[PDB]
């Protein structure tokens, strides 16, 4: 099962309305799974099944999509979103990733 | 004078209780009570309850009387009411939006969790939908997360739809077995007959 | 909610070597442990992640069969045991825990991460 990403990278400044894609090669719904990991610590849950936002979490995430085609919405872009974000896949046991997208200051 | 007073020892003071999910379903017909003593004794945590109010309640008698009893622990005892949504209080035993009977409860601390653990009280935490009202759920199958039916192979992602309370003797006191009962009163077109002292 | 690891480091290529994982701030009689890896500047991959109660377990592909895992349920932790190594082994080392809530509620939702070892083959 292949998953792919768009953009692969960007640069962005802050209070963008960012958004990226993520497809899957086969319909798995919508157990995907949004990640992030800024540079030099631990990753975290932000967004399960594509349409739940993780608790203590700023509400200017958001998230939506199904089939094969989801999308992560940022409203307004925060200095601290500057990380690497990829995608998860909750299909049959053999899971992988996505290639992810960086976020870069413009 | 009376002629039977209606039992209640065997189930207040009592010797043993189920878990929440295989709740007791005790009923009552033609008898006498003695709610005021229910309402005398201090043992009782929160005695607070709803519907008819206590002082006049042994004077606008039923036909039915229903009385479930269970034991949580002690802070969701809240989870016991109309309209209020909660892991015990949605998956296990909800009340209707009216209600004709009301609701007691207490500590039974050093009764209750063992030292080294009773793990004798489950409770469910998965399920598929939301339930109805005052209906028993003993149905011990498998539960699924989705996309997966695990066709009784119970284990990975099955999911046991039971999960144990885990008692400790020194958890705290937010965490300590509290015995609640409930005493549902059903007025059917029959004659009302449970009502006492007069 | 915290996690400490040990048994990475560098080794020779062809030896065997050992994993330990250990969490703290829960109960950890739930939440089915997982493993995932990650090369140095290239996208990560999950390696594995088993049951509950020790039952079925599943592993990645590329090298199932060749590691082993272990459910410590008495010390609150996993064991991972690795055979046959490769230089391509080399990476960062995640042990993560799984949440039990949610919509679908899966256990393959990743959170709760600890911190990861180094493991170099060469
Ligand atoms: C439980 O036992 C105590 C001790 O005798 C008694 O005082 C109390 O009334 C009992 N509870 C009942 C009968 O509901």
């Amino acid at each position: 099962i292949q998953l792919t990403q768009s953009p692969s990278s960007l640069s962005a400044s802050v209070g963008d309305r960012v958004t990226i894609t993520c497809r899957a090669s086969q319909n798995i719904g919508t157990y995907l799974n949004w990640y992030q990991q800024e540079p030099g610590k631990a990753p975290k849950l932000l967004i399960y099944a594509a349409s739940s936002l993780q608790s203590g979490v700023p509400s200017r995430f958001s998230g939506s999509g199904s089939g094969t085609d989801f999308t992560l919405t940022i409203s307004s872009l925060q200095p601290e979103d500057f990380a690497t974000y990829c995608c998860q896949q909750s299909f049959t046991t053999p899971l992988t990733f996505g290639q992810g997208t960086k976020v870069e200051i413009k | 004078n009376i002629t039977n007073l209606c039992p209640f020892g065997e189930v207040f003071n009592a010797t043993r209780f189920a878990s929440v999910y295989a709740w007791n379903r005790k009923r009552i017909s033609n008898c006498v009570a003695d709610y005021s003593v229910l309402y005398n004794s201090a043992s009782f945590s929160t005695f607070k309850c709803y519907g008819v109010s206590p002082t006049k309640l042994n004077d606008l008698c039923f036909t039915n009387v229903y009385a479930d009893s269970f034991v949580i622990r002690g802070d969701e005892v809240r989870q016991i009411a109309p309209g209020q949504t909660g892991k015990i209080a949605d998956y296990n035993y909800k009340l209707p939006d009216d209600f004709t009977g009301c609701v007691i409860a207490w500590n039974s601390n050093n009764l209750d969790s063992k030292v080294g653990g009773n793990y004798n009280y489950l409770y469910r935490l998965f399920r598929k939908s939301n339930l109805k009202p005052f209906e028993r759920d003993i149905s011990t199958e498998i539960y699924q997360a989705g996309s997966t039916p695990c066709n009784g192979v119970e284990g990975f992602n099955c999911y046991f739809p039971l999960q144990s309370y885990g008692f400790q003797p020194t958890n705290g006191v937010g965490y300590q077995p509290y015995r609640v009962v409930v005493l549902s009163f059903e007025l059917l077109h029959a004659p009302a007959t449970v009502c006492g002292p007069k | 909610v915290q996690l400490v690891e040990s048994g990475g480091g560098l080794v020779q290529p062809g030896r065997s070597l050992r994993v330990s994982c250990a969490a703290s701030g829960f109960t950890f009689d739930d939440y089915a442990m997982h493993w995932v890896r990650q090369t140095p500047r290239k996208g990560l991959e999950w390696v594995a992640g088993i049951s509950r109660n020790s039952a079925a377990i599943a592993y990645a592909d590329s090298v199932k069969g060749r590691f082993t895992i272990s459910r410590d349920n008495a010390k609150n932790s996993v064991f991972l045991q690795m055979n046959g190594l490769r230089a391509d082994d080399t990476a960062l080392y995640y042990c993560v825990k799984s949440p039990r809530y949610g919509w679908g509620s899966p256990d393959y939702s990743f959170d709760f991460w600890g911190r990861g070892t180094l493991v170099t083959v060469s």
